[PDB]
DNA sequence: ACAGTCCCTGTTCGGGCGCCT
DNA sequence: GCTAGGCGCCCGAACAGGGACTGT
């Protein structure tokens, strides 16, 4: 089962540059590779087929090579589009294996994560729950950590995240942490902290609020 | 015992007798296959076991067809042909039609099983005698004999036409605009339509004779790397003509001017309207080899000129279907091979190029007997006949593995010749 | 003019079975070269190749699901099936159908693809979510701006359209993705405004959830005290 | 008994007549003994009285064994023969024991009265008549004809076959886990079933041909190792060739050489390196039958190392399908070529020798191929199957080799092993002129009327030479003049000819040749450094060639 | 513009020996 | 006043076909 890896992850970059995806192979593929490109939104095109060969209507900017087991995806000049996850997939033997996929990003000045805790809505404490929420909004790039610490200890048990995409507009990231108790284990209890540590700030940004 | 419909009697050429060719030793892969195919034929009672008393014989083997995996039994009645080649040649021969050459795809289909439907004449059957050897010399070789028109003889698409011209009508009325040829055990279908488009009429011509009783092997069509099956039809308008080129430069040493009047002086044979003379005698005393020697202004006039005739057709050269045709090649190095078909000396009919193959993979056997093939199919193709082969190797070594690449229906005439590089009248 | 679109049920009860359809016009699947492809693609993993099913019937599938997969086709309508047995939450992704083909002797790829079908594998039942406000509570506000939020918890299924105002804010908004929370989804929105314009001014948060049929706002109420 | 075996038709040449040949008046004592035969093979059916009609007769002349005083009919169908129609001969070549795979119980049978017991065509007996002349000139000798397959006929042996094969054909289709090689009378049957199943199948054979009228004498291989089969011996895990007794003689006669070196081949089948080019010239010549040969040293030292060789007992070992054939190649004297082909390091299956010098100019390259060749084919007929090589030649000396060669060449899979003396080219060929080197212009020529003509060069330096020749033809001095421009010149040289001839017997880098004047020729190409021909048409007035033209040209004209 | 010979090299074959049944 | 058929090797004779040269 030939196993198809991209090594590079994530890759972040700027408007006019070059680029270069390398797709690595577990065996030798004898120049049987296609290339393909997802857009944020979903939709998946062709733009290479057999290492080097331009699918009819997309641009020159875009150019295939390798053989036997490396292989390599090479976008000339970024353009706005470009940007975006790519995936290269192997034929020369079922079962057709693809890459891991390396999403294409926008290089942007840094930006520290602006900080917003949230106590436990009134109606939500009504019910009989309780979530402490926290937002992490606009920064760069995406590496980031949280950290939730109750009445001084913390603890990492019952925290919901939800990471999104790189904004199509800024060219940030955001993140929005919730911690999720019960109305005695929240009402049991007076400060509760969020904590965030980004590459910006050695010191950790911190948000909390009491009763 | 077969089919009712009377015998067609068949006489061997005047003073002539039957085949008496010893046979060849076989591999046990062949053998075992070829065992298989014949106790096969013996039941359905197409093949009938012989002994001694039958002074005849005839070569046998078996190729496994990459084509459809399945093996094919291929007796090589090249012997037999000649023998009887006033029956089918003049007699009753099949019409070749101009057309098959001029269509974008052409596939051919192995109509052979057909011919297992018709008696063979009672009296003529003695000479199609086969024996099947085995290995160590275990058993004496077990021989058998043909009772309905046997595959591979040139006699057995003659007497079948009839019934294959009646099984075409159909199709063909249906279908104006596709040519068929037969030639042998084959059937070249060749049209003007779309690949895909071809690809499905010929699939629907299988089954219009899949419901006359002939069959035809299935094809593979893998789905893996090399997708070999869309080599399958020829496209005889891709079909190019490689013509003489003389080189280009602008240092010419004495020896650069030696050889480009000895390649000038043999394509005089050729095109008469090539002159050395002007060229000539820029080598006049006994010059050093390495020796830039300057081009004259009236002596590079003849330089550009003659090479402005080395692209034309050659002189008023027609193909005469009442002679035989001959092949030449060339190991042109880098697995690279160059061919010329003609009739008469230097009036030559086709002059080809045959690129390489990466499935051959640096076995110049292997290339040479692809060569063979490719040529005879284009000549089958264009004039309808198989050419004699004149063959840059040694006998000992293509008769030790020609069978190993060989993947046809037919066996083409060859001799072997031990021509040195003569000149490089065809520059690669 | 090739045109490729999968049919299915979106959402699947655990341990039962699921039949896609790829609608597709411009080829047959009946030419020489012709085949379509089946890709899944679990939510934020990559491309899985699932099943080729060609014009000669010669199918290949994938040998860690071959057992619960069946490719099947309908030449004469131009359409593909993909079945799926006794689907598990894992197999809940975005299933995608290409038409694949080959082109020469080295040339085989899937030239077009679809937008796919999003088959989510739960037991869970269509419910409504429960939202709530986010205001900065215990901390009053400065002289700058300020970022509320909204909660919507637990429901089913996908997907919910946030808004804030009825559509008047979309500056500084962030809607993030949602997270399952016991069988049902749970996200939140944010959104930053200057402080010159809440409380002075009405912020409320728009919630829509078609499955239910629910349309619910609720305004950010400043902090109690 | 007899045969209840479809009788095979066997007609005469195409518009002849059976043998009408006279008998020959014998003795009293000879005839009365014929009488005693006679009586006895009609009385078991082989012969039977034919009528008055029958106007064909062959001789027929009793002789006595001079050891058990018997005597024998001998029927002399040297005429009949001449007559018969031609059979397609079945049996397509003997076995070898080195095919054979090891087997649990193996047994040996014979067929006793082999012929005898086969039918022969009724259509035809009446010509197999014979007479036996009585004992007076008084009463016409008795008349007989044959029933049985005649010893010494010439559909004897390839009738008996068939029907054997007949015989043993379904017999094989309810035993296809059991071997029958199939030979003349003989039959080796092998299997690797118990002892006891065994010959619980062998009686089963023995009773089945019993059936046919084929009788297997109690005089059979039964559980006895090793069995004598093919002039050889078979042993449980080795098989060995029967003593060969290498003639060993005072004087030596033209046929004393073709008895030894005969035996010599026999032996090189199993005994691993023999030589025989040597001794084999020998007999080279005209020089016929019964007549003393000098024993050169040449032959000498052939005849002592291989009697030393032969005196080693060595033996084979069975095949074994798993593992694969290997084929290994060694050079030895000129043209000499000796050959190992084993499955096992050392473990031999079979060797041999091969010494034909295909074409009278080859090289060691060509040769070595030519080996291969043979090999091959040899192996397929033994084991049906392509053998992986070990030659002595470099990977790079092979890739030169068929990338510059005209000719299209190939070998199999194999391998290369380091044991002098290696194969290789001894002189290459500049592709280009070589700068800095007299450009030699050589030509010849002769007149077929005469017999001798000139041959010579004309360098670009001015320099000339032409030295002339008897009892030579234009072929010879076209590639005389080439050996001049070789001897008068440095390491150095740029020849230039007009005949292909010479050219192309240059080009295919020949090591060895037929005649001397290409050998000498051959010496000079190895011994310099950089030689390079060029080919210009003749006659053509061109450059440096008018100047030899004319100048060796004495004989013809212009 | 060859027809008629002569050379030279590659293949076939008949002969004798070896070996077998 | 003795085999046939088969395979092998080695040798030399007859053959066959491609080239090159000489005479009208
Ligand atoms: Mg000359």
């Amino acid at each position: 089962d030939i196993q198809m890896t991209q090594t590079t992850s994530s890759l972040s970059a700027s408007l006019g540059d070059r680029v270069t995806i390398s797709c690595s192979a577990s065996q030798d593929i004898s120049s049987y590779l296609n290339w393909y490109q997802q857009k944020p939104e979903g939709t998946v095109k062709l733009l290479i087929y057999y290492t080097s060969s331009l699918h009819s209507g997309v641009p020159s900017r875009f150019s295939g090579s390798g053989s036997g087991t490396d292989y390599s995806l090479t976008i000339s000049n970024l353009e706005p589009e470009d940007i975006a996850t790519y995936y290269c997939q192997q034929y020369s033997k079922f079962p057709w294996t693809f890459g891991g996929g390396t999403k294409l990003e926008i290089k942007r000045a840094d930006a520290a994560p602006t900080v917003s805790i949230f106590p436990p809505s009134s109606e939500q404490l009504t019910s009989g729950g309780a979530s402490v929420v926290c937002f992490l909004n606009n920064f760069y790039p995406k590496d980031i950590n949280v950290k939730w610490k109750i009445d001084g200890s913390e603890r990492q048990n019952g925290v919901l995240n939800s990471w999104t995409d790189q904004d199509s507009k800024d060219s940030t990231y955001s993140m929005s942490s919730t911690l999720t108790l019960t109305k005695d284990e929240y009402e049991r209890h007076n400060s509760y902290t969020c904590e965030a540590t980004h590459k910006t700030s050695t010191s950790p940004i911190v948000k909390s609020f009491n009763r | 015992p077969i089919s009712p419909i009377e015998t067609v009697p068949v006489k061997l050429k005047p003073g002539m007798d039957g085949p008496k060719v010893k046979q060849w030793p076989l591999t046990e892969e062949k053998i075992k296959a070829l065992v298989e195919i014949c106790t096969e034929m013996e039941k359905e009672g197409k093949i009938s076991k012989i002994g001694p008393e039958n002074p005849y014989n005839t070569p046998v083997f078996a190729i496994k067809k990459k084509d459809s995996t399945k093996w094919r039994k291929l007796v090589d009645f090249r012997e037999l042909n000649k023998r009887t080649q006033d029956f089918w040649e003049v007699q009753l021969g099949i019409p070749h039609p101009a057309g098959l050459k001029k269509k974008k795809s052409v596939t051919v289909l192995d109509v052979g099983d057909a011919y297992f439907s018709v008696p063979l004449d009672e009296d003529f059957r003695k000479y199609t005698a086969f024996t099947i050897p085995s290995i160590n010399n275990e058993t004496p070789g077990i021989r058998y004999q043909y009772n309905v028109l046997p595959q591979g003889w040139k006699g057995s698409p003659a007497i079948f036409q009839s019934s294959m011209t009646k099984i075409l009508e159909p199709f063909k009325k249906q279908n104006p605009d596709i040519v068929i040829y037969q030639y042998m055990d084959d059937l070249y279908v060749g049209s003007d339509l779309e690949i895909g488009q071809h690809r499905t009429k010929i699939e629907e011509l299988r089954q219009h004779l899949l419901r006359w009783g002939l069959t035809t092997p299935d094809k593979k069509h893998q789905k893996e790397p090399p997708f070999l099956w869309m080599g399958y039809e020829l496209h005889p308008d891709k079909w190019t003509v490689q013509p003489i080129v003389l080189p280009e430069k602008d240092s010419w040493t004495v020896n650069d001017i030696q050889k480009l009047v000895g390649k000038l002086n043999w394509a005089s044979q050729i095109y008469p309207g090539i002159k050395v003379r002007q060229l000539s005698k820029l080598l006049r005393g006994t010059k050093a080899l390495t020796e830039v020697i300057p081009l004259t202004e009236e002596a590079e006039l003849e330089l550009a000129e003659n090479r402005e005739i080395l692209k034309e057709p050659v002189h008023g050269v027609y193909y005469d279907p009442s002679k035989d045709l001959i092949a030449e090649i060339q190991k042109q190095g880098q697995g690279q091979w160059t061919y010329q078909i003609y009739q008469e000396p230097f009036k030559n009919l086709k002059t080809g190029k045959y690129a390489r193959m990466r499935g051959a993979h640096t076995n110049d056997v292997k290339q040479l007997t692809e060569a063979v093939q490719k040529i005879t199919t284009e000549s089958i193709v264009i004039w309808g006949k198989t050419p004699k082969f004149k063959l840059p190797i040694q006998k000992e070594t293509w008769e030790t593995w020609w069978t190993e690449y060989w993947q046809a229906t037919w066996i083409p005439e060859w001799e072997f010749v031990n021509t040195p590089p003569l000149v490089k009248l065809w520059y690669q | 003019q090739i045109t490729l679109k999968e049919s299915g049920p979106g959402i699947v009860q655990p341990s039962q079975p699921f039949r896609l359809t790829c609608t597709f016009s411009g080829f047959s699947l009946s030419t020489s070269g012709i085949g379509v492809t089946w890709i899944r693609q679990p939510s934020g993993k990559g491309l899985e190749w699932l099943a080729t099913i060609w014009w000669d019937d010669d199918n290949r599938y994938n040998p860690s699901l071959k057992s619960r997969l069946t490719v099947s086709k309908d030449t004469s309508n131009n359409q593909a099936f993909l079945n799926m047995m006794t689907v598990e939450t894992a197999d809940t992704a975005i299933y995608y159908c290409a038409q694949s083909a080959i082109t020469s002797v080295t040339d085989s790829a899937m030239d077009h693809w679809g937008q796919g079908t999003s088959v989510t594998v739960s037991s869970a039942k269509t419910t409504p979510p429960s939202v709530y406000p986010l205001a900065p509570g215990s901390a009053a506000q400065t002289n700058s701006m300020v970022t509320l939020g909204c909660l919507v918890k637990g429901y089913f299924p996908e997907p919910v359209t946030v808004t804030w105002n009825s559509g008047s804010l979309s500056s500084g908004v962030h809607t993030f993705p949602a997270v399952l929370q016991s069988d049902l989804y749970t996200l939140s929105s944010s959104v930053t405004v200057p402080s010159s314009t809440w409380p002075s001014e009405t912020v409320t948060c728009n919630v829509a959830h078609p499955a239910s049929s629910t349309k619910v706002d609720k305004k950010i109420v400043p902090a109690d005290c | 008994p007899i045969s209840p075996i479809e009788t095979v038709p066997v007609k005469l040449k195409p518009g002849m007549d059976g043998p009408k040949v006279k008998q020959w008046p014998l003795t009293e004592e000879k005839i009365k003994a014929l009488v005693e035969i006679c009586t006895e093979l009609e009385k078991e059916g082989k012969i039977s009285k034919i009528g008055p009609e029958n106007p064909y007769n062959t001789p027929v002349f009793a002789i006595k064994k001079k050891n058990s005083t018997r005597w024998r009919k001998l029927v002399d169908f040297r005429e009949l023969n001449k007559r018969t129609q031609d059979f397609w001969e079945v049996q397509l070549g003997i076995p070898h024991p080195a095919g054979l795979k090891k087997k649990k119980s193996v047994t040996v049978l014979d067929v006793g009265d082999a012929y005898f017991s086969v039918p022969l065509d009724e259509d035809f007996r009446k010509y197999t008549a014979f007479t036996i002349p009585s004992i007076n000139n008084e009463t016409p000798g008795i008349r007989y004809q044959y029933n049985v397959l005649p010893q010494g006929w010439k559909g004897s042996p390839a009738i008996f076959q068939s029907s054997m094969t007949k015989i043993l054909e379904p017999f094989k289709k309810q035993n296809p886990d059991i071997v029958i090689y199939q030979y003349m009378d003989d039959l080796y049957v092998g299997s690797d079933l118990e002892i006891g199943q065994h010959r619980t199948k062998i009686e089963e054979l023995r009773q089945h041909l019993l059936r046919w009228g084929l009788y297997t004498p109690d005089q059979k291989h039964q559980k006895e190792p090793p069995f004598l089969w093919m002039g050889y011996e078979l042993h449980p895990d080795k098989w060995t060739v029967q003593p060969i007794v290498l003639p060993e003689k005072d004087s030596w006669t033209v046929n004393d050489i073709c008895k030894l070196v005969g035996k010599l081949n026999w032996a090189s089948q199993i005994y691993p390196g023999i030589k025989v080019r040597q001794l084999s010239k020998l007999l080279r010549g005209t020089k016929a039958l019964t007549e003393v040969i000098p024993l050169t040293e040449e032959a000498e030292l052939e005849l002592a190392e291989n009697r030393e060789i032969l005196k080693e007992p060595v033996h084979g070992v069975y095949y074994d399908p798993s593992k694969d054939l290997i084929a290994e190649i060694q050079k030895q004297g000129q043209g000499q070529w000796t050959y190992q082909i084993y499955q096992e390091p050392f473990k031999n299956l079979k060797t041999g020798k091969y010494a034909r010098m295909r074409g009278a100019h080859t090289n060691d390259v060509k040769q070595l191929t030519e080996a291969v060749q043979k090999i091959t084919t040899e192996s397929i007929v033994i084991w049906g199957k392509t053998p992986k090589f070990k030659l002595p030649i470099q990977k790079e000396t092979w890739e030169t080799w068929w990338t510059e060669y005209w000719q299209a060449t190939w070998i199999p899979e194999w391998e290369f092993v380091n044991t002098p003396p290696l194969v290789k080219l001894w002189y290459q060929l500049e592709k280009e002129p070589i700068v800095g080197a007299e450009t030699f212009y050589v030509d010849g020529a002769a007149n077929r009327e005469t017999k001798l003509g000139k041959a010579g060069y004309v360098t670009n330096k001015g320099r000339q030479k032409v030295v002339p020749l008897t009892n030579t033809t234009n072929q010879k001095t076209e590639l005389q003049a080439i050996y001049l421009a070789l001897q008068d010149s440095g390491l150095e040289v740029n020849i230039v000819t007009d005949s292909q001839y010479a050219l192309g017997i240059i080009q295919a880098q020949p090591d060895k040749s037929e005649s001397e004047l290409v050998n000498q020729i051959i010496e000079q190409l190895i011994k310099k450094e950089k030689v390079y021909l060029a080919w210009v048409p003749a006659h053509k007035g061109i450059g440096g060639n008018e100047q030899v033209d004319k100048l060796v040209s004495a004989g013809i004209r212009k």
